[PDB]
Parts: structure tokens; C-alpha cells; sequence
């Protein structure tokens, strides 16, 4: 069930196009800066998270990105089923973004603070408790 | 045709 | 020990494949780097660090470690500084190769397999890296 | 100057 779904939704800054997917049921994020929101980008970014987490439903917008045939292949291959969150990272980004040069950077180092941060577990660590849980 | 792209 | 990962590079195309192993497990995250600098090799740790609890990283110690870019992310981060796994992941992008257009697509289908193969009860490790680190939080 | 460059 709620062990595998993932939201995914895109965010903005400076121009450039953030993907963000959220583990739904512990609140940790995986986010980067991708170089357009396009079908190619998206499918790209799901094939690394379902590399790493076990990734079975990712309800996403439905937007123009979702209609060609990209997304729904790389889904198909890795067995996947078809704004607080934003508004926050967005907090985090600002408040790091003059120690790096490249957006880039300070949206990873946002994702490090917001899943390493206590709230008795952070993010990071409900995430595994969750997964590990789940594997019985 | 390929996953990525045609 | 939960917390040590390994990083190391390896060579397809042309193109340059960072490989980041934790070490318990044997769970990999890799990735194609436009250049192997250590602008890059930071920005991969800095990635790999937000989404694991990595405490050490163990690096060839080449010249993308000698400057300060590497040295100043796993300060930030808080962390401290298997040529089999680099011939296992290739034979995995070999088998997947011409499905991708992109040798980038290739790499995270290889981590897929790699890291969700069930080589017998006997877990994945995917299943390994999580039962390492949920274990030891508790 | 920063983390990433300069
Ligand atoms: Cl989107
Ligand atoms: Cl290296």
C-alpha cells in the first residue's frame, strides 16, 4: 500500500524547473533541477528514484509531460502504476542559496536539511523504519 | 522506438 | 559501519560513471558525470548524502579529490574521507544497452536490476540497505 | 567563494 506511493509535482525558480517526489507516507523528498519539463526529463528522473526505493504508484499533475509516450514506458519497465511541500523547500532553498553558486547545488543541499532535520525522527529515518517494516 | 527516445 | 560508502569511477562510451556503493549492502547509486572534476564528484555526494545517512566515503583519492570543492561538501554534509562492481554493472548496461537511446538511461536501468535483483527468502539490496539502517537507528 | 566554485 502506502509503503510505495510516491507524489511527484513540479516547482519553480530563477527559471529553471525543479522535480520533486515525495514519499508520501514519511515525507521524504528526492528533488533536482532538470533542464526542462518535458516527457524525456520526467521518465528520466522516475527510472533513478525506482532504482533506489521501491517505487510501486507516483501520482503526478497529468500534465503535458504525461500524455507522449516517455513517461508511460519507463513506468511500464520499472512495474510503476499511474503545494505545503514546494512552498517549503522553497523556504529551505532561500535560506542556503548564497552559499553556492549554482541553483543546482542549493536545491540539493535543501533536500539534505529537510531530510536530516529532527521533527524525534527525521524524514530520512521514517522513511527506512517504514520500508523495513513493510519487507515482512 | 528505444525507452528514452523514438 | 552502516554508514560507510565507497566511490569510484569507471569509463563507457567515453562518458564517465560515478559509482557509489555502500558497503554493507552492496546497494549502488551511479551516474553518468559530464567530467570528472571535482565540481561534479561534490555534486554527487552532496546528492547521495540528502538521501542516505553516509558518514564516511572512501574515494580513489585521484585528482578530483586534491582541490576544494569535494573537500567542502563532505565538510557541509558531515562526512569524513569491488573493481568487480564496476565489471558486474557494466555486464548489467550491456544487457540493457540497446533498449536506450542515452548510455544515462542504460546506467539507471542497470542500477534498477542491480539494486532489485533477488539472487535466491534471499533478499535484495535494496531490501539489504534498508534492514541495515533501520536496524541500526533503533 | 562558495561551496561549489570560487
Ligand atoms: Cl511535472
Ligand atoms: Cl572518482
Amino acid at each position: 500500500s502506502s509503503p510505495g506511493i510516491w507524489q511527484l509535482d513540479c516547482t519553480h525558480l530563477e527559471g529553471k524547473v525543479i522535480l520533486v517526489a515525495v514519499h508520501v507516507a514519511s515525507g521524504y523528498i528526492e528533488a533536482e533541477v532538470i533542464p526542462a519539463e518535458t516527457g524525456q526529463e520526467t521518465a528520466y528522473f522516475l527510472l533513478k528514484l525506482a532504482g533506489r526505493w521501491p517505487v510501486k504508484t507516483v501520482h503526478t499533475d497529468n500534465g503535458s509531460n504525461f500524455t507522449g509516450a516517455t513517461v508511460r514506458a519507463a513506468c511500464d519497465w520499472a512495474g510503476i502504476k499511474q503545494e505545503s511541500m514546494n512552498k517549503e523547500l522553497k523556504k529551505i532553498i532561500g535560506q542556503v542559496r548564497d552559499q553556492a553558486e549554482h541553483l543546482k547545488t542549493a536545491v540539493q543541499m535543501a533536500v539534505f536539511i529537510h531530510n536530516h532535520k529532527r521533527k524525534g525522527y527525521s524524514a530520512g529515518e521514517r522513511i527506512v523504519d517504514i520500508i523495513a517494516t513493510d519487507i515482512q | 522506438p528505444k525507452i528514452d527516445n523514438x
